């Protein structure tokens, strides 16, 4: 059926096309993966700029068509989603292997017998990997935090934050230890609001012990700070989901008047019935209201003169956040307010900006809450933006870490200790499967010779150093002077990359080959 | 100047019966290469944009949109293949084809096809009755109650891209046929999840269920988010306070009223709400929704929720929890409601995932499917479905046959054999038939690179002279017992197809003229 | 289905490799066989083929057939080529000699599926050729009326056929009387003399044989005679034309005095003229230039009743002349002098005279010297049956020509082939491995012939083609019995014949050409891996 508008592939070509469509994608992205590496500016067909050393972020930018790249795209996606560094990474892995893999084929390999060759040797090095590897929860208390950060920092040096990367290293390791417990090993996101705005430049990106929000306070005459009203236990707020207005039923309605009676008690009704809330928080002995919806004119005025700031409309996301920041209840009607559900927070004020007639609001807390706004500003949008999102790549690796405490030093040398270990199986393997291990592990050197591409060093050259002295002691971690500094060995350097990340990758790049190699036959159609 | 059909192509003729074999062959060349341990795999980007890649021949003829008539009949018997048995889909075609191929000569030559019809006709009578006849039993020969669905759903899980991961999954397929009543075994529980990211076998096996996390409302994060035997409440319906639906009308003459008529409407949701309280549970789910108001009250009281529970999903948690799925607050009783060994809210590949995981009582699990790719995970589902479904009639039918071509180039020996005693019109026939079933070892043997011709050849001597199990040793390129090596496939496939795939084969060589209309 | 892309090879054209061409190829030659399988045998029957201005031609001659069906795509011109080979070689075979080949390509193919290499199966079809050609040497012999037959059983797919008898005579009769020695020695029989013609009037059956030959002319004036000679008469075989000189095309007649004006003037008139009489001057009673007459120089010969035709067909006259022993007079000269030489160019026949046949009216020179000659002429319904009657007459006529030329036939009717099969097949064997496949499939693959000879019958053709291979595969047991292969197929009835009794003789030399030929296609074809079409202009 529809016989035209259809094509096909298989093999002859096929195979060179998909081969060399992936390492094409691969060619763009390679140039970003380094400490040395670069951002690229995609741009939305609306028109939206960006600009970002995120891998993932990157490959999905980009409108393309080509059926292999469209996968290298989830590729670079998936592991995102799973760990959160790798990106960048795993593509060029993926890349790597198949223009390995292909260069076999046309020496009469099987696509896939070689397959199998891979996902074997693979298998081996995530072993030789998971006993190089190193462990830091059981260890030490304050060695953890600072391996913890060690992580962190090492994992911004590719982004535009690099510049006060020791701030936003030491944001993301905080954010992350004030929401997750050393048992449960989880870290919610929801627990962490990255919200961001623009101003100063990215170094006065702080890190908020409650929450931000936008709001005028209510009422203009409303004051501006919120004191721990003399000598009580901080702030008491109150937060409730009940609008003050005169209630009104959820059914139906037509209050029939027959006459100037009843309209004489509506009358005198609504307007005690302002005096029924306003009292009601009152009496549960608050400090200010942190309403989710609006209040009426007259509501708010007598807000004003009992000295009750309120927060008129406070989304979901938002008044949770007030609560769980402050410990408190989220109070349906009025009637159910209490000394004992209120927020004890430790200040509330309301945030000036530059001239920005904007003029958000903020919520503290001295003390490490159960929530954690990290607040980034920026110079210009896409600065922000960017690093926002370098925050949240650090921010990962932190969660990872308490998944998985085990640690293995990037740098390269992760990936040599592979190729060397994988590589030294092949001479054992002989025949076809030696092909296959000696290509996992080739490819891999792609890797760190592309770090050295990047740094400015003879490819061949620092493999040759990076294998000899990881063999001529152990198979340890001596990764590429990247940067310079005295020389190798990312331990003194202090590169470190979480191990479960590193598996992770080595495996969706082996697995994707895997698909990819399998298809023999395409059939496309187009768009009628 | 009159007329009879108005401008409606048909064509008719000897040559018309042949157009329509050489049509049904292209629709069948197609799978040839998705055949054998070591076959090839297809990408099909249909004309919808949506691209796929797999094996199961059934959802590549699926994907081929496919019009002729006679071509057509091969998307129908590649369908139920995947269902009165749910493996061999990509083979029920390559044969069916096959045949047609051979009815060639004949038709050719100038032989009538209802003789040719005929000559088949009895070939698959005798067929099916060998396979029956070989289809060797076992519950305790020397076999086990695990190893023969793990041996079956074994080889049968070879030659998908879950392959080498192949133990992992064996042992999770079989698992997930068990986890359901052996005394009726309903897919419809085994549901199914997929997650986007990680390796394509970090895929985890929960024991109790696992679904969404449809929690899409405020004053979560509160919620324990973690039970161990929670007191499990599979209820049916509503917890909002103006209700989600359904209404009638009030209407009052006294402001009192008005203020009545709300404190009401309160108390009204409360009680309901606190009735489910009273049912001293830790889980409240929902097939409807779980309002902002209710979801918070079960907040403040350390008992955790979720409204809109997926259908199909409520019913697995039924299953595993033993709970009972309850429509009103009012009668409600403690046998009604269920528990598990551990219930916890994972953040599985940046996603929430509510899990009620350890249920020793369960009649239904669930399993969560990885992938680098949404076309990863889909072919996951979809080759494990092949194999979840070959176990299960693997149990209702401990009767096993050895693939790897050896279970058809037998059928093919005792069917070239008799047609010795026949002589003639059905002789040829019938000893096509014979040859004609040789496509499963032939391609096999060619996709993957093996000397076709040879270990085809050599396999006739030893497997006609003996061995009625001697196949291919994917291994050592050579011929064997498969059955030795273990590669075993229930017979209910092959007798299913070669009965269903002959069905196609003659409906094809039975028709002279077709008429298609135009319009 | 369906192949596409490029990506990177930017070529400027198309460009199938593999599987995709190689069945491309199979496909092409398949249907342009296929056309013709239905014209195969004496069951089989003719076709109309009408162009686009709606005329058309009916016609069995599968090389005209395949000539006439426009075919556009290699391997299709190849066996379209192949049919013509045939017909330029030998003469009849064509229909057979694609059928064949087509059969080749399609089987041969179908074992490279099967993962044979090429090359494997072109050598073994090569011996199973090798074994072939040499085996038709004993089944063939030297002549021992083999002739009438042969003329005979080559009319059975065609339209001459109903009346078999007759024009098998006919034939046979007409070549022989035409033979001649070329050229130290060698006794050919003219490929191509006996100057066939046709005209609608009459029944088929009374198709004349002219004893001499005709030429189709009239008699320039109709004022002469329309019938010379009884005893003898003296023909005069021209080329030169007897029209009013004009000179060197590069020779002014520049006039400085009135005078000659005149007189070089009427001088032209008799230049030509004077080589006219000459001429008359020499017997000549019948004259035939080729390069036509005057009017003027025409009067000459009519005041004299000199039968005397205008431009003829030089391709007649070189044969009227050789028929007359007369000279084709190239221009009057020898040494230096001028005339056509009395009687001494001139050719001998019994007489000269202008038959009629409704609507035409034609030339006869019947009855001469050393002419030995002949020449035939048609009679039917109209020229689309008579286009045909002729079109086989020729491709039947042919095969007569070959006989002779080559002392050596074989038993038709499907016999050859069904011999050929049965040895070769079991010949399969001695040698064994992949290479069996290959002659078993040549062998097997001769068995087309048979098949579709008896199919063209509608009735269940597995019959026959299932007794006659029985048969051979018998005979072949102490091939000892009673040996007899030469056991064909009789369609007519339904049943095995020996066909060398029946009288269904076919000459050794064409299916020794067919099959050596039709393989030598299948060939260049089977290497065929890759077809780059480029871009034209
Ligand atoms: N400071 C550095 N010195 C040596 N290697 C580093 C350094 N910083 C990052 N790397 C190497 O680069 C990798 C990170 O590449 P990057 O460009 O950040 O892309 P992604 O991290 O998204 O793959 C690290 O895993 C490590 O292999
Ligand atoms: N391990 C194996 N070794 C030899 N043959 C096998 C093996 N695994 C499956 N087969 C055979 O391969 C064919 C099944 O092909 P497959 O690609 O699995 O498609 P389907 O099973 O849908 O027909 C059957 O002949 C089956 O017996
Ligand atoms: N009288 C006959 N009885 C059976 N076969 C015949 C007879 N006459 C011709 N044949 C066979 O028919 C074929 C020739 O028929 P035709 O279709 O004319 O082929 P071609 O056009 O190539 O000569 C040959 O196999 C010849 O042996
Ligand atoms: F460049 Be990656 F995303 F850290
Ligand atoms: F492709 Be089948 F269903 F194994
Ligand atoms: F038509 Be055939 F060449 F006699
Ligand atoms: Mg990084
Ligand atoms: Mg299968
Ligand atoms: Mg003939």
């Amino acid at each position: 059926k529809d016989q035209g508008n259809k094509k096909r592939q298989h093999g002859l070509e096929a195979k060179k096309s998909h081969i060399l469509a992936a390492r094409s994608v691969a060619s763009i992205i390679k140039t970003s993966l380094g400490p040395r590496g670069l951002d690229k500016i995609l741009i939305s067909p609306d028109g939206e700029i960006t600009i970002t050393n995120d891998g993932a972020t990157i490959l999905s930018q980009m409108e393309l068509d080509n059926e292999i790249a469209k996968l290298l795209v989830q590729l670079s996606k998936s592991q995102d989603d799973e760990i959160g560094d790798g990106t960048t990474g795993v593509v060029v892995l993926a890349s790597a292997l198949l223009d390995q893999a292909l260069e076999l084929i046309q020496k009469g390999i099987h696509p896939i017998k070689i397959a199998n060759g891979f996902d074997e040797a693979a298998k081996l090095a995530i072993s030789k990997l998971e006993e190089t590897c190193d462990d830091i929860s059981a260890s030490n208390d304050e060695l953890f935090r600072d391996f913890l950060l060690r992580a962190a920092k090492t994992s911004l040096g590719s982004k535009i934050v690099s510049k006060d990367h020791d701030r936003f290293a030491e944001m993301a390791v905080e954010a992350v230890i004030n929401v997750m417990d050393k048992d449960r090993k989880d870290v919610d996101f929801d627990l962490i609001k990255m919200q961001g705005r623009v101003g100063g430049s990215i170094s006065d990106s702080k890190l908020i012990n409650g929450v931000i929000l936008d709001k005028d306070f209510s009422h203009p005459q409303m004051p501006k700070c919120v004191l721990p009203k003399e000598g009580s236990d901080g702030v008491k707020l109150a937060i409730l989901t009940c609008p003050f207005e005169p209630p009104k039923p959820k059914t139906k309605h037509k209050l029939d008047i027959s006459s100037v009676e009843e309209y004489q008690k509506l009358q005198t009704y609504e307007q005690d019935k302002f005096k029924e809330m306003i009292d009601d928080v009152k009496k549960a002995g608050a400090d200010v209201v942190i309403c989710q919806w609006g209040f009426d004119d007259e509501a708010n005025h007598l807000l004003l003169q009992n000295d009750l700031p309120a927060v008129r409309w406070v989304g979901g996301q938002e008044l949770e956040h007030i609560a769980i920041s402050t410990n408190g209840r989220i109070v349906p009607r009025f009637q159910d307010l209490s000394k004992d559900k209120l927020g004890t927070c430790s200040r509330i004020y309301e945030q000036e900006f530059g001239t920005t007639k904007d003029r958000m609001l903020i919520i503290e807390q001295s003390k490490e809450t159960k929530t954690v706004t990290c607040f980034v500003r920026g110079s210009n949008k896409m600065i922000v933006d960017e690093a926002e999102r370098a925050l949240h790549d650090s921010l990962c690796v932190v969660r990872n870490l308490v998944k998985d405490s085990r640690v293995v030093y990037g740098g390269g040398a992760a990936e040599v200790t592979m190729s060397l270990a994988v590589s030294e199986e092949a001479d054992k393997q002989r025949g076809i499967d030696q092909y296959a291990f000696r290509g996992f592990a080739q490819a891999l050197d792609t890797i760190p010779m592309t770090l050295a591409e990047n740094s400015g060093l003879d490819p061949i050259g620092t493999l040759s150093t990076l294998k000899s002295k990881q063999l001529k002691e152990k198979i340890s971690n001596i990764g590429v002077d990247c940067l310079g500094y005295g020389s190798n060995d990312m331990k003194e350097l202090f590169v470190v990359d979480p191990f479960i990340g590193k598996k992770q990758q080595i495996l969706l790049a082996t697995q994707l080959c895997r698909m990819i190699l399998k298809i023999d036959n395409v059939i496309i159609s187009g768009k009628d | 100047i009159v007329v009879l059909k108005e401008g409606t192509d048909a064509s008719q003729g000897k040559g018309q019966i042949i157009s329509n074999i050489n049509a049904c062959v292209a629709v069948q060349e197609a799978l040839k290469p998705t055949l054998g341990p070591l076959g090839s795999d297809i990408l099909i980007v249909t004309s919808n944009q949506k691209t796929t890649i797999s094996n199961d021949g059934a959802t590549i003829l699926k994907l081929l949109d496919v019009v002729h008539p006679a071509a057509k009949t091969l998307v129908d018997i590649s369908r139920a293949q995947d269902a009165e048995v749910g493996d061999g889909t990509t083979s029920v075609t390559i044969l069916a084809g096959e045949l047609m191929k051979e009815a060639k000569p004949f038709l050719e030559e100038g032989i009538s096809s209802h003789l040719i019809m005929k000559g088949y006709r009895k070939a698959v009578s005798l067929a099916v009755e060998k396979i029956n006849e070989l289809a060797v039993d076992i519950t305790s020969e020397k076999s086990s109650g695990r190893e023969l669905l793990e041996r079956c759903a074994r080889t049968a899980m070879s030659s998908k891209l879950i392959h080498n991961n192949a133990d992992f999954f064996v042992k999770m397929c079989v698992d997930a046929v068990l986890s359901l009543d052996r005394n009726d075994l309903d897919d419809k529980l085994i549901g199914i999840k997929k997650i986007p990211g990680g390796a394509m076998e970090e895929s985890l096996f929960i024991n109790g269920v696992a679904f969404k996390k449809t929690f899409s409302y405020a004053g979560f994060e509160q919620q324990p988010k973690k039970f161990n035997n929670p007191k499990i409440l599979s209820l049916n319906v509503e917890l909002e306070l103006k209700a989600e639906k359904d209404n009638a009308e009030v209407r009052v003459e006294h402001v009192e009223d008005y203020q009545a008529i709300v404190d009401a409407e309160w108390q009204l949701i409360f009680e309901k709400l606190r009735q489910v309280e009273e049912t001293g549970a830790n889980i409240v789910l929902s097939k409807l929704p779980i309002g902002d108001l209710a979801t918070q009250f079960f907040a403040d009281r350390n008992i955790f929720c979720a409204g809109r529970v997926s259908a199909d999903d409520m019913n697995r948690v039924i299953q595993a929890v033993g709970g009972s799925i309850q429509s009103t607050t009012s009668d409600i009783k403690p046998e009604h409601l269920g528990t598990c060994a551990l219930f916890e809210e994972m953040q599985i590949g940046s996603e929430r995932y509510n899990l009620f995981q350890g249920c020793p009582q369960a009649k239904t699990c669930t399993l969560l499917l990885r992938g680098g790719a949404e076309q990863v995970i889909a072919e996951v589902e979809r080759s494990l479905h092949d194999a979840i479904m070959i176990v299960k009639r693997a149990l209702q039918n401990k009767l096993i046959v050895a693939g790897g071509g050896a279970t058809e180039m037998e059928v093919s020996k005792c069917l070239r054999d008799y047609s010795k005693t026949i002589a003639g019109k059905q002789q040829m026939i019938i000893n096509a038939f014979a040859k004609a079933l040789e496509v499963i070892p032939r391609q096999l043997c060619e996709n993957a690179g093996f000397d076709a011709i040879e270990i085809l050849n050599k396999l006739r001597l030893a497997h006609s002279k003996g061995e009625k199990w001697y196949g291919v040793v994917f291994e050592t390129e050579n011929i064997g017992d498969n059955f030795a090596k273990f590669v075993w496939e229930p017979a209910l496939v092959k007798i299913n197809a070669l009965n269903s795939a002959t069905e196609a084969t003659n409906l094809i060589l039975s028709v002279d003229e077709t008429i298609t209309n135009k319009g | 289905f369906n192949n596409s892309r490029s990506d990177t090879l930017f070529l400027g054209g198309e460009k199938i490799s593999g599987d995709d061409i190689r069945n491309q190829n199979v496909l092409a030659t398949m249907a342009v066989a296929n056309v013709v399988k239905s014209s195969l045998g004496p069951v089989g029957l003719d076709k109309m083929l009408v162009d686009d201005i709606g005329d058309f031609t009916v016609t069995n001659d599968g090389a005209t057939i395949l000539s006439l069906l426009d075919v556009q795509h290699p391997a299709g011109k190849i066996l379209v080529e192949l049919a013509q080979q045939q017909d330029r070689e030998i003469g009849d075979g064509t229909t057979s000699v694609v059928i064949i080949a087509s059969e080749l390509l399609k089987r041969a193919n179908e074992l490279v599926k099967n993962k044979i290499h090429p090359t494997t199966i072109i050598t073994g079809f090569r011996v199973a050729l090798r074994e072939a050609i040499r085996f038709i040497n004993e089944v063939l012999s030297t002549s021992v009326e083999t002739l009438i037959n042969i003329a005979k059983t080559s009319m059975s797919s065609k339209i001459i056929g109903a009346d078999s008898d007759f024009f098998s005579n006919m034939v046979v009769d007409a070549l022989l009387a035409v033979k001649t020695q070329n050229s130290k020695g060698e006794i050919k029989y003219p490929v191509k003399a006996v100057n066939v013609l046709k005209a609608h009037g009459k029944s088929a059956t009374e198709s004349l044989l002219v004893p001499g030959y005709a030429l189709n002319c009239t008699v320039a004036s109709q004022a002469m005679p329309k019938r010379i000679a009884g005893g003898n008469v003296k023909i005069a075989c021209l080329d030169l034309n007897l029209q009013k000189a004009r000179m060197a095309m590069g020779v002014q007649i520049n006039i400085d005095d009135p005078e000659q004006l005149e007189q070089i003037r009427k001088r032209e008139a008799g230049i030509v003229l004077e080589r006219v009489k000459k001429i008359i001057d020499a017997g000549a009673q019948v004259v035939l230039t080729t390069k036509g007459i005057d009017d003027l120089c025409l009067k000459e010969f009519v005041e004299a009743k000199i039968m005397g035709v205008r431009r003829c067909k030089k391709e007649d006259l070189r044969r009227i002349a050789r028929a007359t022993g007369a000279t084709l007079v190239s221009s009057m000269s020898n040494l230096e002098g001028e005339e056509t030489f009395e009687s001494s160019y001139l050719g001998l026949c019994d007489e000269v005279v202008q038959a009629k046949f409704s609507d035409d009216e034609c030339i006869l020179i019947k009855g001469t010297s050393k002419h030995s000659s002949s020449s035939i002429i048609l009679r039917g319904a109209n020229d689309y049956s008579l286009d045909e009657m002729e079109r086989s007459l020729h491709d039947s006529l042919s095969v007569v020509k070959r006989t002779l030329e080559s002392g050596n036939v074989v038993p038709g009717g499907g016999c050859v082939e069904a011999a050929l099969n049965i040895y070769l097949d079991n010949f399969a064997t001695t040698v064994g491995s992949r290479e069996q496949l290959a002659i078993a499939e040549f062998a097997a693959a001769l068995l087309i012939i048979p098949k579709t000879l008896a199919v063209n019958a509608a009735k269940d053709s597995s019959e026959l083609v299932a007794k006659l291979r029985s048969y051979h595969a018998a005979s072949q047991m102490a091939k000892k019995r009673r040996s007899y292969r030469n056991y064909g197929l009789d369609l007519i009835r339904g049943k095995i014949v020996d066909e060398i009794h029946a009288g269904v003789l076919e000459p050794t030399i064409s299916k020794v050409k067919s099959l050596k030929s039709a393989l030598e296609a299948c060939v260049a074809i089977l290497r065929i891996d890759t077809m780059i079409t480029v871009d034209p202009e």
